RNA sequence: CAACGCGAAGAACCUUACCAGGUCUUGACAUCCUCUGACAAUCCUAGAGAUAGGACGUCCCCUUCGGGGGCAGAGUGACAGGUGGUGCAUGGUUGUCGUCAGCUCGUGUCGUGAGAUGUUGGGUUAAGUCCCGCAACGAGCGCAACCCUUGAUCUUAGUUGCCAGCAUUCAGUUGGGCACUCUAAGGUGACUGCCGGUGACAAACCGGAGGAAGGUGGGGAUGACGUCAAAUCAUCAUGCCCCUUAUGACCUGGGCUACACACGUGCUACAAUGGACAGAACAAAGGGCAGCGAAACCGCGAGGUUAAGCCAAUCCCACAAAUCUGUUCUCAGUUCGGAUCGCAGUCUGCAACUCGACUGCGUGAAGCUGGAAUCGCUAGUAAUCGCGGAUCAGCAUGCCGCG
């Protein structure tokens, strides 16, 4: 019943998550065949392991947008802006490790003269 | 090569489009009907001084101001040539037009009209000079913040063009809080083509 | 200008085994995420099969036996090109390991990739790969050139 | 190349079945290498604009589908 | 049906108020000014009424006087003056001026000569007190 | 000959292909935008002199 | 009854829709918020240059906002008065 | 460098200027003059222009109806037209050093004068940034900020968006509701602000706490005095030169696409981190009315047919790809690679031959990571993956932008 929100890259996450058993979910499907790979289902257990609510907790969460580590990231940050509007004393410790920090990754634009962001054309005297 | 405009690039931000209608499906032909109804103005209206226009399309019946002091004369026993005038007018844009004049309190310190002013006495044959030096110390004596006056081509020098500028106060074209109003008009003589430019700075603002 | 240091794709900071480092995350300098990463685990298993036991045990032994300590850089002064060598900082030490491991991992030229790092986890564990030549080929000719300082 | 019949100008049409119809013999000309050929003029001669010059070719039974363009190259070589 | 034209008064149904054809974009729709507004109306919809057939701030003087400054500031000001005089429609002006050094008394009076509005400019009479007062008049 | 050939492009030719598009303001017969019937430089030059309503210098 | 509006400038949008909704919540009427509706953009691009340089240029774009407003009740008793008002030509109105 | 996927953000005719041929001369066209006065359109004959004759064929509006105005035709003479050269006559433009921190001035001193001092010295900064000195004192163009966007949040407004608690569906689909997302306005926030330390205490510098963001947060826009006699007489214009029996017009066809070679910039490959086949997904940003064109049906496919909706946060373009899962191929000039050809078609357009693109076929090239060399790139970057837009009848490996 407890809320966060989550950007990560041109992908916004709503999360809301209850109290549970660590079912994880979202838009009414389950991961392991949404996100197959192991390295982005990584992303969910992290800060609720590097906290102690493992197993106490089960999420639900609405995601649109970028792709798939794009929502993995935006996950990550709504769960943890989740945990800090449920028990914000371990605030600190989750800011020690960070995952607060909205990272600013995201796309450069193409700008003219240019191929892609940085790369020049081939150059000869 | 040079700089961009200070107004085109202070378009939007800080200044007015002066054609602050809107069109959609009809925005071509509408547009090139604003180039035309400026430029009948422009070469009708060259002998009383004209800066600028702003066009309006309320319900597509067209609406204008013009602004500038000396139509001051227009606006008097010359009621009948603006009828005239806007007969001409709705001759040539179908749906009727109509127009008012806008005074302008210092019209010295106008680009547009102190542009045209150098342009009339190097065609008058007055040194670049002197036509530079008296109209810069003109608009600061009328409270500008800053002026710059630009002039390039043949400068008598007819063998060799260059350029020639006087300026004092100051400037800021790299700040965009500033305003700026630009002209540039084209003096012809017997040489050939003598370029103008000019742009006056007139405080920022907040 | 300015000597500047940055963390990457390290995995999640408690009980942080190897093993567990290395599953999650880490060393995947082969290209993208997919097709990079399930190799590599194909890889480290079937090592497990071909000797039973630890396989981030010889895997680091792999490491350990290509870690050099001696690494030479180019000089001007002179008409002759000398050449003097200098202590490898270990981060320098890791990467350029790692490097190596996987440029003969993929120039070893086996039918496929994952038998092409698992002999090479095997070569590296022994010290009979290209990578263990070559380490010992910069080891010994940077003690042949290291009387310049 | 569509189903819809190939593409010939009536003008030169109109003369080349008159032409046949009455009097096989002599040559026509023409300035437009765009007509397709159909299979009724065999056996003619038509002068062919190339651009410089009204060049003149024989035209036989197995010319079909092509256009008279076919055969005044307009641009020379070695 | 009546064979609607561009131009024509035309009153809408479902709004009730009276406004102005414009085009026909379908087979049964138009637009429609009605008012201000420009509803997209279909043809139903629409019933028949008609078809198809400064600046003032300001107050000026009747004289001026130019005593003890420049030549080439006054002639701008001047130029001005007179301007201002047409848009009050006054058919005489003066301009009183200085004595001593007499440039701009004699330069002014050749601006008029050629200037586009004046037909002239003379002195005083002895009833208005002499050379006190130069008068000028207008087209 | 640059005035032939605008005559040429207001006064209709035989073909519905022949209409090839020009700007009548500089008659630059390339590089002309439909959405305002206008070339490269005189497109320029009244832009940054404050025609076309809605046209603003970008920057993103 | 719904009205929709759309120009260039937001600074003429807002004061002018403000404007329509004050005088329908004055009028006998029941009226909705104003929902600002996306604005798009027709980025141009053009070069610098009369003749070379084509590495060089410049963008432009045609910012238009629109916002949404719908009446609830449908008010012809005061149809007349939201319609006897009138917008500068830089707007255009659609029902 | 700073020319070479450059003008040209699209050459079948047009564009087009060039060439061959056929034509015309107050003329393609503009202002006037003098008459007919409203006028040409439209279809047949040869016929590319254009001529020849007919057919409504030269027919409008104000007119105290006298005559005027518009709007053409005919004729004429002043004239018109020049992509006919000269960027070394030029205006207006643009690149370049270089986003480099420099460039200068007023006043005063010193020299005699050229000039200097300011602008040097100490310290500091991305910076002529700042501080302290100092015969300089100030000032300006500069730099920074002010603008836009991207990062965190508050309020407003909840539909054509959203679905949280609800009830019901194939789907928020509905019934409901702005909660959340989002939309876009107004805002709040970051300024060495604070702490500690170094530094003369000065300017700063270093590390922390906070903070979404920390040391100009990132990116964009923004190009000083000037240099290249840089380029542009293809937007503009004295100057000479072109003629009206042509360097000016019209028309058709050709050329701008050629081909023994060389250079550049790109694309695609040389393969098993792969190829083929099946399945499962996950974006942003734009466009759409002589337009986008749904679903459905036909056709193997390009596409064809009747056609729904949408002037659009409703509808359409529009099924994103890379990715992941599984089966197979088993290391070869190959199920790699597809070049070039023959055949049959699709679309567009008067027309696809020179000289368009696409489809189904068959054929299948060289090429098994490239010498001397040489280039781009400090993290959402590189590298790869697709997707839009302009230009537009049809044509994109190019460009611009998007994730």
């Amino acid at each position: 019943q407890y809320y966060g929100t989550g950007r990560r890259k041109s992908s916004v996450a709503r999360v809301r998550l209850v109290p549970g058993e660590g079912r994880i979910v979202v838009n009414n499907r389950e991961i392991s065949e949404h996100i197959p790979s192991a390295a982005l289902i990584e992303d969910i257990k992290q800060p609720l392991t590097l906290t102690e609510t493992a197993g106490t907790y089960d999420v639900l969460v609405n995601v649109h947008g970028g792709g798939l580590s794009g929502q993995a990231g935006a996950i990550r940050h709504g769960i943890a802006r989740a945990l800090l509007e449920a028990d914000p004393e371990y605030r600190t410790t989750l800011k020690r490790a960070g995952l607060l920090t909205r990272d600013a990754r995201m796309k450069e634009r193409k700008k003219y003269g240019l191929k892609g962001a940085r790369r020049a054309p081939q150059f000869s005297k | 090569g040079q700089k961009v405009n200070p107004v085109g690039l202070r378009i939007g931000v800080i200044r007015d489009w002066e054609s602050k209608w809107y069109a959609g499906k009809d925005y071509a032909d509408f547009l090139h009907e604003d180039l035309k109804i400026r430029e009948y103005i422009s070469k009708r209206l060259s002998d009383a001084s004209v800066s600028k226009v702003e066009i309006e399309r309320a319900a597509n019946r067209v609406n204008i101001t013009i602004h500038t002091a000396k139509p001051g004369m227009v606006i008097g026993k010359g009621g009948s040539e603006v009828e005239a005038l806007r007969k001409a007018l709705n001759s040539l844009t179908g749906k009727r037009v109509h127009i008012n004049i806008l005074e302008i309190k210092r019209a010295d310190l106008d680009a547009q009209l102190v542009a045209d002013n150098i342009a009339r006495q190097l065609e008058n044959r007055v040194s670049f000079r002197r036509a530079q030096k008296q109209q810069i110390q003109r608009t600061m004596r009328a409270g500008a913040q800053g002026v710059k006056t630009m002039v390039s081509g043949r400068l008598g020098g007819a063998d060799i063009a260059r350029s020639e500028y006087y300026s004092e106060g100051t400037v800021p074209l790299h700040t965009l809080r500033a305003d700026i109003d630009y002209a540039t008009s084209e003096a012809d003589t017997t040489y050939g083509k003598l370029g103008v430019k000019v742009w006056i700075y007139r405080g920022e603002v907040l | 200008k300015g000597p500047v240091a940055k963390r990457d794709v390290l995995p999640d900071p408690i009980y942080n085994s190897k093993l567990v480092s290395r599953l999650i995350n880490k060393m995947m300098i082969d290209g993208k995420k997919g097709k990079s990463q399930t190799i590599l685990y194909k890889s480290f298993d079937i090592i497990k099969e071909r000797t039973g036991n630890d396989a981030m045990e010889v895997f680091e032994q792999a490491l350990k036996n290509i870690m050099p300590v001696l690494e030479v850089k180019a000089r001007r002064v002179g008409g002759a090109n000398y050449q003097v060598p200098v202590e490898v900082r270990p981060e320098r030490r890791t990467t350029l390991g790692l490097r190596w491991l996987v440029n003969y991992a993929r120039l070893r030229g086996e039918k496929t990739m994952e038998e092409r790092l698992a002999n090479e986890i095997l070569d590296a564990a022994n010290n009979t790969g290209a990578a263990v030549k070559k380490r010992e080929d910069t080891h010994k000719m940077a003690e042949a050139n290291k009387a310049f300082a | 190349s569509l189903k819809k019949g190939p593409f010939v100008d009536g003008h030169l049409m109109t003369k080349i079945e008159k032409l046949n119809e009455t009097d096989k013999k002599q040559v026509v000309k023409t300035w437009s290498r765009r007509s397709t050929i159909f299979p009724q003029f065999i056996g003619h001669t038509i002068a062919v604009y190339d651009g410089r010059k009204h060049v003149p070719v024989f035209i036989s039974e197995d010319m079909v589908g092509h256009k008279l363009g076919e055969f005044a190259p307009t641009r020379t070589y070695k | 049906k009546r064979d609607f034209k561009p131009g024509d008064e035309v009153k809408v149904l479902t709004f009730g108020q009276k406004g102005t054809l414009l085009e026909k974009t379908g087979g049964n729709e138009w637009n429609v000014q009605i008012g201000i507004l420009k509803m997209k109306v279909k043809e139903k919809d629409l019933e028949f009424i008609k078809s198809a057939p400064k600046g003032k701030d300001y107050h000026v003087s009747l004289e001026l006087d130019l005593r003890g400054e420049r030549y080439e500031n006054a002639l701008s000001r001047v130029e001005k003056y007179l301007d201002d005089a047409v848009l009050a429609g006054y058919p005489r002006v003066s301009i009183i001026h200085g004595k001593g050094t007499g440039a701009l008394r004699k330069g002014v009076q050749d601006l008029l000569k050629n200037h586009r509005s004046v037909k002239s400019s003379r002195f005083g009479e002895a009833g208005e007190g002499g050379s006190g007062v130069t008068v000028v008049e207008l087209k | 000959a640059k005035k032939s050939m605008i005559a040429k492009q207001q006064r209709t030719p035989k073909f519905k292909v022949q209409e090839y598009t020009r700007c009548e303001r500089c008659g630059r017969p390339h590089s002309v935008i439909r959405k305002f019937k206008l070339c490269r430089i005189c497109f320029r030059e009244l832009a940054y002199k404050g025609q076309i309503p809605g046209v603003k210098k970008a920057s993103w | 009854i719904r009205i929709r509006l759309k120009a260039y400038d937001h600074r003429i949008l807002d004061q002018s829709a403000e404007k329509i909704v004050e005088t329908a919540k004055r009028s006998g009427a029941s009226v909705s918020g104003p929902i600002p509706l996306p604005t798009e953009k027709s980025v141009y691009t053009i070069l610098r240059a009369v003749h070379k340089y084509k590495d060089s240029r410049e963008q432009f774009e045609m910012r238009t906002h629109k916002r949404l407003i719908d009446i609830v009740n449908p008010t012809p008793q005061t149809v007349d008065a939201l319609m006897r008002l009138d917008l500068p030509s830089g707007v255009d109105i659609e029902i």
